[PDB]
Formats: C-alpha cells, structure tokens, sequence
C-alpha cells in the first residue's frame, strides 16, 4: 500500500543469511502471491539502482493504444435499386469492446474499466471491383452519430434522423486527418463490465453477458453526399483509445480464440498452442528442453 | 498563433498518441466514481502475483494434467523431475501465466521471476527438491551436478509446502527482447531445472505419483517497455455477432 | 504538455501520470 | 505556434463542439437582455414539474379520456384499479410528460420520479387508493398483498384531495439505460400499481364513475447524459412550406 | 432560488416520520407541482450523497448540439440553359428554425430564445445521375450570404449581388473543413419567439406564427465557380447549432408529427402512438401491463 | 480553455457554466 | 483577441474599437 | 510579434527594425 | 523555442545544446 513508486525497485546487498527459524523462500500459496524478495534468500544479490521503465507499462498506457473495433467496407452506390440487406450507404454499427480480438484481449484482462472511448474514425475509398477503373477518388464526407443503446436509429442514407439535433453527429472527410472525437464515459455504472455473469432484461430469456450498460451505443457511419455514378467500396474503420483508464479486478487473459461477439464462447485450435485441452504447444516430455542450445 | 506551417508528422493518425480529442456531449457529467475494489493502475500489480506454468506440456497431459507435474517415487537419486524455459515472450509453459501473457503485449522486457512451487502432495509426503535456473550461454542442464553451479535452491517439504526459487537479473543489456528466436542472448533467459534432492518417500498408503504446481510472477524489479499486439490471440476471420452487430 | 482546449474534464489527454499502485491488492490480500 | 501538426479530430464537423466560430457582422451588437419571466438555465427546471400521465392508455379512451383513469366504484376490495410501466424513456404512460419527452432526449438518466396523483371527483367521494411503486426483477403485482410489499402510499381524498407517490431511486448502476428494451435490469425501473384500499364510495346523487388524474415530475436528484435524438419526433418526408423556403 | 446547485441534490437519512398534523405527501395540484421530497414521507431513506452529472442537461448543453437545419440538394449544370423553378446552381433559403423536426422540436420546447447561431455548412458534391460516370469530384468553392429578412436577394449565379460588400458572406471549398460561422442574435426583440400567436402585418391578411424578427435571414448559397461541363449534385447541410442559450417560458413538447414549416398544424398518424387522438400507443386497459416481466 | 479570439463577445465557446437554476418558477409559482 | 503576429501595424486586425464620435461638426456646425 | 520557434537564429524572421543609418560613409567621406 | 507538447521526453525537439565536449578522451588518453 501507499506505493507512488515511478522505477522498478532497486535491490540492496546481500550476504549468507543462513538464519534458523526463519525462510523466506519457504511461503504459502494457500494464502497469496508469496513475498519472498531477490535480497531475502536464494541469491546472495548486489545493490543495483534500478532505473527501469514503468510509465510504459502502466495500465493507463498499456490500454491507450488506438486498436482498431469497426472495419466495415460498405459499397456506396445506388443501394436503393436493389439491395437487400447490404447496408445502403450507411450503417448502424452497435458500439462493442468485442469486435476485434486484440484490444478486446487487452480490455478483457480487467474485469471493470472506466473510460473515455477517444474514437478515431479512419475511413479509405477504394474503386469496387465492378466498375474495374479507378476515375480518381472522391472526397467524401462522412457523418458519424453516437445514437444512444436502444434510440431510434436511422434507416436510410437520407432518413430524416441524421439532423442531429440532440444525437452528437462528427462530420469528416476522407481527403482529411481522421475523425478524432471522445466519447464519454457513459455508462450508467461507475465502470463497463466487460465481462456480465447476467443478463439484460428481468425476464428469464434475456442474453448473457449483454449489459446495455456497458454497450456504448451506436455509431450509425453514413455518406453525407449522394450516390456517385460509380460505386466505390468505402472501408470505415473505427479504431478506438481507451483514455483515462481505471481498472479493476484484474482478469486471466483470453487463451483459446474468440468464437463469438457476444459471449465468451471458447473453441481451441485443432492442436496446441491454444488448444481447448492444451493452451501450450506440447513438448516431448517434462524433461525435454525445446529451444535448448546445442 | 497565427502564423502557422504543418509538421510532417500533421494529420496522421498515430496509434499511440495522446493528443486531447473533441467531446460529443458537451456537457456530460459521467456518473460518479464508486470504490470498486482492486484499482488496478499499473500492469507490475497483476505482474507479481503468481500464476501456474504449464509445466507437463505432453501431449498425454489434457488439461488439469498440463498444470501440474507429476512427480513420482523415483528408484535411483539425481534424475531430472523437470526442465522449464523460461521464454516468458515466447510459447512455453511461463507463455500462459499472467507475467508471461501480459508481457508478450511488450517487446522488452526485464526484472527478476520469482517462482514459487507448492507441492501438492500428501503430508506424509516427505522429500527435497533441488530447483536450479542456470543462466544462458550453455545447454540446459540434465543432470544436477551440472545444474547445482547455477541458481539453486535446496527445498524440503515440510509444513510450508511451498518455495520460492528467485530468477535473479542477471544479463549483459538491461532488458531482454522478444525477437523470435529463443536462442539469442538478448532473449534467451535460463533454464529452471528441477531434480530430486534426496528423492520423494511417501508411504504406502498414499498416492506414489505426487503432483506439484509450480508458478511463475516477478518482484517490484520488474519492468516492460515496447508494447506490442500479443500473438497469443489472433483473428484470421470476422467472428460470430460480427455483422450482427451492424446488419 | 497539455493541449487540453475543450471544456469537458473527459476530453483531456491521455493521463499516464497515475504512477500510484497498490501491489498488496492481489499480491498479498492477507490480514 | 509555428509548428503545428493537425489532430487526427482536426477538419471534423462534431456536432457536440464548442470551439468559437467566426462572425459574421464584424461588430454587431445585439439588442440587450430584457427580464423576459420564467428563465430556463437547466433541464432540471422543467423536470421537476408535473405533468399528465396517459394512464388510461387504452383504444375506447379517446383523447381526453386518455389523461385521467376513470375508477369507479367497485362492489368488491383488492382489485387493481391501474397499474402504470415507470419506463420514462421508452413509449408509455410515463412517455407524454415532461420529464418522458425530455429525458428521451437522452440515453442515461437518474433520480427519483414523482407522481402525484389528484383525485377529480366530488367532495363527497370519498375512498382511499394504496399506491404502490414496485422495484423490478418480477412480475407486475396485480394483488395488492404482493404490492404493499414495495413502495407503498395509503392515500385518503379528504381536503387535499392530491397524493405524492415519490418513487425513489433504487437500482443496482448510478443511472439507468433506455437501451430500446424494458426486460432489462439497468432499463426496467419498476410498476406503479394502484389499488383499492377501502373501496370509492360515493352518494347516489354524486357520479360512480368518479376520475383521477395523475402526474409525473421529478425531484432535485434527478439527472440526464448521454443526449441523443428523440424518437418521439420523425421526419420521412420534407414538410409543407419546405421547398417554399427556398422556393 | 438562488440555486447555483451544480450536481443532483443528496437526500438525507429519513427515519419514521407518522406525525400528526402535518403531512408531506399530501398536496395541492391545483397551486403547482408538488414540494414533498424524497425524505419527508413515503419512503424512509438513507443519506446517499449525490454527484450525478447536471452540466450535460443544461438547457445550454441541451441546445447546443448542431442539428440539421438545411438539407438542399441542387444540381450544378447550364441551368441557365432550360430550367424554370428549380435552384440555378444557387438557392436562397430562408433561415427558419423549423424545418427539420429534431431540432424543431428542441427549440419548440421553449416559448422564447436568445441565441447565437452557429452555423456549420457542410456541403458535399455528388455525381448527378445523368452522366452516370465520377471522373472526379471537383473542388467547388461556395458562398453563403447572410442577407437580410426582406432585402433584396440574388436570382442567378452571377447576378452581381454576390459582391457582399455589405452583406456578410463566407466563402469555403468542398475539399475543405466545413463553414464555422456564427450568426449574431439578430432579432429585433430580445429572444426569438419560437412561437408567434400573432400576425406579422398590420393588415388582417397576414402570416400566423411568422413573426420576421424571429426569422434569422436568407442564406443564399451559391457555387462561386463557373458551370462544369459535368452535372453534379451539390447537397449542402447547414446544420445550426445554437450557442449561448438564454431559454424562457418552457413548453410541452411536440407530440404529433409537424405538418407545416409555417405553422404548427397538426395531425397525428393513423394509429397511436403519436395520434391525434391517442400520443400514446395503447395498452389492452388500465390494468394490463406492456413489456411485463414474465 | 477559450479560443475566442474574436472580437465579438457572442461568437466565443458555448457557455456551458451556467449552473444557476431556479425551479421554484415553474415548481412552486404560488405565494 | 488580436492574433497580429506580423511586423507591420498596417497588417492588423480591424479596429472595431473607434467609440469615439463627434456629431456636432455634422449635425451642428455653427458657432 | 516573431513566430521563431526553430533553434537556429538565423531561421527568425526578417529584422526590419535596423533603423540605425550612417549617410556620412557614402555623403561625406572626407576628414 | 521548443513546442514539445507530447508527455514523453524522447518525443522532444532535436537537443543540439550539448556544447560539453571532451577531446582528452581520444586526442591524450594517457597518464
């Protein structure tokens, strides 16, 4: 406790401390993590200033990294002639930590985390492979709204819901530096569950690990201008900072691969490593060395 | 002020950065922080507590046998019981734990590892353990008396039930990278190697083959620089709820 | 080194400056 | 200064902005305050005001039916004489109302609900109604013996002839969702049931179909984040005197 | 009065309170709303000390939030060549707070409004679907003139009352960040009557609701750049925001769908909610419960 | 945590600060 | 509010600031 | 009124403000 | 003369200060 430490702590000098009646290597892991230091037993240390790195590593850092959460490559084109389900120049993307496995390993470790989402909105046109000629890339402004969890969100490219008169919309070019906006912490708990041993609703049928809570809302990514003459294969990716992190209740990190968005369903690779019944790539034996220099 | 001229490093989208960015709300009060307990503000906080190796790591062990080692009567004295490297940025049994996992989202790495091996036996159970880590530059050790001139603690089992060998700091550069090859000197740590001291007597009613967990955390020494993606994690495809959660 | 212009606290830069942890939390969460 | 690298948020139209526009009159100076009555600084101002609630809410009701419950007097005790969804953000009774249309201009929202509920019958009608909010996680009560066991007011008419049914604030997070769905915990606030208590009665010369009106406000713990845009207000289609505008 | 409360107030521990004579809970509609507090009656509270946010549901940050107010799409080509009504490569919009409903309905809350506008154009170019080909999306430099309420406005592109020497004018590209301006509060009154019951001539044949000191002005905005061989659709949005909000006499909200942009006639969908008869959508009685947990 | 560098006072940040609310106006107009 | 960050006076914002008014050579230039 | 935020001195800006003049070099270079 | 903004001191401008200099180390490295 009451450890404002900035460095990795130095070790002091130490002699023969064959002492009886006291071990210090000897500890119980039937309490806790053992407090067995360098300089207590088993190494006979030298005092060395350890100056070392720790700003880094902190959970702050280790958690502003902008990873990415939303690639969607959506067509822009006249989607209103005959699209099904396809998304018609727009779409509403739910808001989840869950998307991507490497920031969703990262926020995974912590049971708790309050944060502000500094979203970072990098959006790319690319000529759809349709029209099969480049004919230069327009510069097209986007409109991202942050609908709240459950808010009426829009239906079309111009649905009359992208007024934006109480929804917080960011308009941004792609011929532009990436839409950088923050959005709050907003959820209605002093934290976002990242993991939910519950469910959403009070009846029985509702979905497990689904916390509207801790579901950010809906970033509905739509093209402000009208439909081109040529289509053209608009790749939107979010990528989401985590800023002014508070973590709490530390958390295994995630070993086998992620299966699902919604829950933490768990299916190993066909052979070790992260495998269902060995995370570790097998040796040859507890005696067998691999890697071992020869 | 006024006058202006863009740096070549202006409008890019750094991942790192750490510049202040817009608000949406202009005026939101986020609710009020509440006492959670285990505020977790530096990675060294989950670094230090121990958590299992995969010491076994046979393709006969699955699952619950992989996290121990079973450690039988043996007939005859100085056998190696077990040999683990400690890559703890690279596959091996320090890969799953909370240091070895948590320190491959880093390239560099540095600190003392304590391990801590607790035997879980019967009480009866009596026998000593000689656990060796032997720096780099040479082969792993197979038998004790090539592996006693390293790092080696002598453990009995006694009431306490549980030791702790300390991988000392001890390398030319102040870190350790991860690099991808486990025979660097940049990157090859040691060898924790473990052996029969006076060798496992339990009695005939107990269990012969004896199972011990070993585990692997650091002290406040440690340190981490470089963050990188983990390879422990991978997606080669859009999982399930991906594009349902935008349909 | 805080550019901070925007009237919301949350907006601020990314504070890696808590230098305060508590190992004893999960280290040793005895007596 | 002069060195100035742009923001990956630099270039962007955020909708939440603050940052100071230019003018455009270079000096114009608008004509001065003048004490117009009633000034609105906060929501909150609004919120803690009463306001209908469409508690009949049923096909027959029309209108101005729909704003009062018309209860009646039964020949038999402890039945449900209405029973009222608190679902503040999402379509309802509580839905037209002030604190309703306001706070579905926001995703997250806190505080106590008021719910004053004035008896507009005669002066000789007279009967006690046992009000009873209750917290969710069940079914809605339609006994009276499984409500009285929440938030519960035994309200007699009498000179006042208004009860203040004030629902507090018990839920598991410091806010609650609106989250489109009213099965969830941090969404379902609870159900405000009505009941007899000792039965309406009136004289033979007064009506049997006596009304009551009912209202939401809030108190000063009430609060809002997370504004979004209203789903009580749609546009598919460009209205009149639209393109006559710009004609 | 004299509150300059900042966060949600905290109630205070209420223990048994049945005494005779006084009662809380029991008031008088018929004066106003209600002043029985959570630890008066119905409930025995406990001191629970209240930091929840109050500055994002201030009628400031409740209105300053840049909602569409002019969605025009009109075509850049020879107009001048056989067009008869529509926009000649340039449109003069009436400023009006009313014509698109999110934000409507926002300023609609309140009877009066004293703001300054802060008018964001952003303006997107489009390939008219006529050439069906892209080659490119030119960069167009457009200007917005703010004239007058009743002066005299533009009829041409080049119509030589584009020099704005007088009236103020911003001149901004599509390949540019949007147009950042700020209208003063221009009214002759001081707030804009959001509603008007009254007409605005002397005369008996006049407007009802359209009071001219509350219409802001005329945005023409125009193409400054000669015709392009190219048709294109140029779609600007200016969205208002509306800064430094003095808010007076607060209204219910519009509950029916808005008709007109003139007036506020009213009529509501064919079946409830938002009805004419029936706001709300409704229920099989008073004593069945919607979304009841089963 | 202003840039208003213009010389008008109603083109500066949107004044988010006015905490001052009296809801006894609209609450309680009697007496 | 003046972001005149060049050398020369004549380069400055637009002094809007001129309060100073004198009707009387105007409206009264007698006596 | 100088925007030199560059380490090298001769990066500044350009110093119109060496008003010191000596004609008597060139006028009268005589005694 | 420095616009480092950033909150890592590697992040910093280029610091061509370090006027210090020791030749005796490798022009007269006896005695």
């Amino acid at each position: 406790i009451e450890s404002i430490i900035k460095t990795a702590t130095d070790t002091v000098k130490s002699e023969i401390n064959a002492e009886l009646g006291v071990v210090p290597s000897l500890n119980a892991v039937e309490t806790g993590a053992s407090s067995n230091t360098e300089p207590e037993e088993a190494i006979q240390t030298r005092t060395v200033i350890n100056q070392h790195g720790v700003s880094e590593t902190l959970v702050e850092n280790f958690l502003s990294r902008a990873a990415l959460v939303s690639k969607r490559s959506f067509e822009y084109k006249n989607h209103t002639s005959s699209e099904a389900r396809t998304d018609k120049n727009f779409y509403k993307w739910t808001i989840n930590t869950k998307s991507f496995v490497q920031l969703r390993r990262k926020l995974e470790l912590f049971t708790y985390l309050r944060f502000d989402a500094e979203i970072t909105i990098l959006t790319t046109v690319a000529v759809g492979s349709n029209n099969s000629t480049y004919m230069g890339l327009p510069d097209l402004t986007l409109q991202a709204m942050f609908v709240p969890t459950g808010a009426l969100t829009p239906e079309k490219q111009d649905s009359f819901h992208w007024q934006s008169g109480s929804n917080a919309s960011v308009f941004f070019k792609v011929s532009d530096p990436p839409a950088r906006m923050t959005i709050p912490f907003m959820c209605i708990n002093s934290a976002y569950s990242v993991f939910y041993d519950g469910f959403a609703g009070f009846e029985k049928n509702g979905l497990y690990g689904i916390n509207p809570a801790d579901t950010i809302g809906n970033l509905c990514v739509r093209i402000v201008n009208e439909h081109q003459p040529i289509g053209f294969t608009v790749t939107v990716r979010v990528y989401m900072k985590p800023k002014h992190i508070k973590a709490w209740a530390p958390r295994p990190p995630r070993t086998l691969p992620y299966m699902s968005i919604a829950n933490a369903n768990y299916k190993g690779k066909e052979r070790a490593p992260n495998a269902l019944n060995a995370i570790i790539g097998n040796r040859e034996s507890v005696k067998t060395m691999p890697h071992d220099i020869v | 002020g006024v006058p202006t001229y863009l740096l070549p490093g202006s409008g890019q989208f750094l991942t790192t950065d750490d510049h202040s960015s817009a608000p949406v709300l202009p005026c939101f009060n986020p609710t009020p922080e509440m006492h959670i307990p285990g505020q977790v503000r530096n990675m060294l906080e989950v670094i230090q507590v121990e958590s299992m190796m995969e010491i076994n790591n046979t393709e006969n062990a699955v699952g619950m046998q992989r996290l121990k080692v079973d450690i039988s009567v043996l007939t005859d004295v100085d056998q190696l019981l077990f040999n683990i490297p400690l890559d703890i940025q690279l596959d091996g049994p320090l890969r799953n734990t909370l240091v070895g996992n948590i320190s491959r989202y880093y390239t560099h790495w540095s600190g003392s590892l304590e391990m801590t091996f607790m035997f879980c036996g019967s009480f009866m159970a009596t026998g000593k353990l000689i656990l060796c880590y032997t720096p780099p530059g040479g082969s792993c050790p197979t038998t004790r008396e090539t592996a006693m001139l390293g790092t080696h603690i002598v453990w009995d089992f006694g009431l306490q039930s549980s030791v702790t060998l300390v991988i000392p700091w001890i390398s030319g550069s102040h870190y350790r990278m991860f690099n991808n090859d486990a025979k660097s000197t940049n990157a090859n740590v040691g060898y924790v190697t473990c052996f029969m001291q006076t060798n496992l007597i339990v009695p005939s009613e107990s269990s012969n083959t004896c199972s011990l967990i070993g585990f692997v955390a650091a002290k406040d020494d440690f340190s981490l620089r470089l963050m990188r993606d983990s390879p422990d994690i991978g997606q080669l495809e859009h999982l399930h709820e991906a594009e349902a959660a935008y349909q | 080194n805080q550019i901070n212009f925007y009237k919301d606290s949350y907006a601020a830069s990314a504070s890696k400056q808590d230098f305060s942890q508590d190992p004893s939390k999960f280290t040793e969460p005895v007596v």
